[PDB]
């Protein structure tokens, strides 16, 4: 249970996710729930065949995500604990 | 006890103390081996010649100095999307490679990078344009009216990229580390540009596997 | 301004003195 | 979750629909169908079947 | 005399096997290992798409998820 | 009502020949007889075969250990 | 008890997912193949028994249409677990 117990630390952390669909979602995290399910602000949504899309907020569940990229600035080891 | 279950209920209970029997994690100990497959990877950059790798301090000037730019090529954006010039300036096709490389290039002299003519490019077509110019970038010596429409076109790249995009950019980087080797005074033209670009792929878009760490 | 881009390329270039 | 003995169609998921007559359920939503039909094409028989609590997408009378 | 899924399970360490995931693709190899969610550990590993061998990937693990079925093999 | 964890207990004591429609895979279907399961539904299935849909085809896996998680609906024959 | 949970490390230690700790251990890469039908090959610093991960210093490596080699790279990645289907103990890779 400790690696979501990891995430849910990520708060104020901008990020991009990968979606299953390989849409690529840049945003700052202001939420992420036991199952993954993650809320963003100020959000930027770059997709295959189409200009890309900014947004002031957006929720994705968990299960639609592939990855987390992560800043590089994130410490990692701190935060692991 | 030793009577047949006769509900689910009770199998499974069955089952669970048949479960806790067993090794919850078992590991055999085999005797052999062979040979694996190959999973081909892409070379990094090249690093620079010694004494022409740029500073850390300069590096993280040019960044800061590139974002601005892509503030401002945003910031304006609508503005010189209405504009025009002329017959002159027929923006090939999308798909074009051929066009858009006499387009920016020439044998004309080939049209440069006015926030005029980039502000009406869409995302997919950048990325495209970038790859032609990639293209011909392998194949031919790089210009300094190649440069700008790499710094352009880079200028232009909207985050979060495309994987595709990311790729792209990187081979581009590749090229420039490649070719920067065959250089061979400090006083060359392409040295300041190559170093330029590797920087902004490497530091602004995230590839730091492929940076100048100076040292 | 339509060349801004044109300069700070020239610029950065410039930029460089090692 | 009252309905009961009474004649569905269901969708299941990849694409695939199954009309038969209800005869139970469980808690996790699982249920058992009876004198069941695929429908492809053309269709035919299969009987009492066990379906899972997802695969399910739609469920109608 | 039935065989239950854990027992069974164990029963095929030490063993060639073949597993075969969701999604079509298969591996072949000798079941080093195994775990309460049924992971897996293969060596000697082999893959197979659309019954072409695909691969030789050596030691191998397997999320338990992705698995479809898993037997012995000869 | 007969939950259905009833009905895959009737066909473990009968010892019938069933068939799996899996949620990940509509080409095939999966048919063996039922020998054992678990909480999770998982199943030792004996005599087990990969049915194609369309090409008719059957092929031989013997003994087999199938997935609960990958259970769409279970029939028989 | 909840020092019932010294299990898992001795578990995590031999079993399957001892390819996973080899590589948070020894500073190793590993290399996953993905749903997004790519591979990742980069170094485990933490994972949990669903195979949740984070790693670093990740390429991102595909193919594309012959084929041409493609490729990315990512500082830090949280890898779901869900997106994984097998992870190779000491893969074998060149230019």
């Amino acid at each position: 249970m400790k690696l979501v117990r990891f995430l849910m630390k990520l708060s104020h952390e901008t990020v991009t996710i990968e979606l299953k669909n390989g849409t690529q979602v840049h945003g700052t995290i202001t939420g992420v729930d036991v199952s993954m399910n993650t809320h963003l602000k100020a959000v930027k949504m770059t997709l295959k065949n189409r200009e890309p899309v900014q947004l002031e907020t957006l929720s994705i569940r968990g299960n639609n995500i592939r990855y987390f990229i992560l800043p590089d600035s994130l410490p990692l080891d701190t935060l692991l604990v | 006890p030793s009577v047949p279950p006769r509900t689910p209920q009770e199998y499974l209970r069955r089952v669970q103390i048949e479960a806790a029997q067993c090794p919850d994690v078992v590991v055999a100990q085999i005797d052999p081996k062979r040979k694996q497959s190959v999973n081909i990877s892409l070379s990094g950059c090249q690093p620079a010649p010694e004494g022409y790798s740029p500073t850390l301090q300069w590096q993280q000037q040019q960044v800061a100095q590139f974002s601005t730019v892509r503030q401002n090529v945003n910031k304006h954006r609508s503005h010189w999307k209405s504009q025009q010039l002329d017959s002159n300036v027929t923006m090939p096709k999308s798909e074009d490679e051929e066009g858009w490389k006499k387009f920016c290039l020439g044998e004309q002299i080939g049209f440069p990078p006015l926030l005029s003519i980039v502000s009406r490019m869409n995302q997919a077509t950048v990325t495209s344009v970038l790859e032609y110019l990639s293209n011909w970038f392998g194949e031919r010596d790089f210009t300094p009216e190649l440069g700008r429409w790499l710094y352009a076109l880079l200028a232009c790249l909207e985050k979060p990229l495309l994987p595709e995009a990311h790729s792209l950019i990187r081979q581009l980087a590749r090229r420039c580390s490649e070719v920067r080797l065959l250089v061979d005074s400090k006083d060359d033209e392409r040295v300041p540009a190559l170093n330029l670009l590797i920087c902004l792929v490497s530091r602004y878009f995230d590839q730091r596997d492929l940076a100048d760490e100076p040292s | 301004d339509d060349t801004a881009l044109i300069k700070a390329y020239d610029k950065a270039v410039a930029s460089f003195k090692h | 979750k009252k309905f009961m003995d009474k004649k569905l169609s269901l969708k299941l998921n990849g694409g695939r629909h199954v009309q038969g007559i209800l005869r139970g359920f469980d808690p996790f939503m699982n249920l058992v169908i009876d004198e069941c039909v695929e429908m492809a094409g053309q269709q035919n028989n299969i009987g009492m079947v066990v379906i899972r609590g997802n695969s399910i997408i739609m469920l109608e009378a | 005399l039935p065989l239950n899924p854990k027992p069974f399970l164990n029963g095929l360490t030490g063993k060639p096997v073949m597993v075969k995931l969701k999604w079509g693709m298969e591996y072949k190899g000798y079941l080093v290992s195994v775990d309460g969610y049924m992971n897996m550990q293969l060596a000697n590993t082999e893959e197979y798409i659309d019954g072409a061998l695909s691969g030789h990937l050596g030691e191998v693990l397997i999320r338990c998820n992705n698995v479809l079925y898993i037997r012995g093999v000869e | 009502m007969v939950q259905p964890i009833n009905l895959i207990f009737r066909y473990l004591q009968n010892r019938s020949r069933i068939q799996v429609w899996l949620y990940e895979q509509v080409n095939m279907r999966i048919e063996g007889c039922i020998i054992g399961f678990d909480e999770y539904m998982n199943l030792v299935l004996d005599d087990a075969e990969e049915i194609h849909s369309k090409t008719k085809s059957r092929k031989q896996l013997g003994r087999i250990m199938l997935k609960g998680d990958n259970i769409t609906l279970l029939q028989s024959v | 008890p909840e020092e019932l949970q010294k299990r898992e490390e001795e578990e995590f230690n031999t079993g399957p997912l001892s390819v996973l700790t080899q590589s948070v251990k020894n500073n190793t890469q590993v290399l996953i193949n993905c749903r997004n039908n790519k591979k990742l090959l980069g170094r485990v610093k933490a994972f949990d028994a669903h195979c949740n991960m984070v790693l670093e210093n990740v390429k991102e490596m595909w193919t594309e249409v012959k084929p041409v080699n493609k490729d990315r790279y990512i500082s830090k990645m949280f890898l779901r677990g869900d997106s994984v289907i097998v992870v190779l103990r000491n893969p074998l890779i060149a230019g």
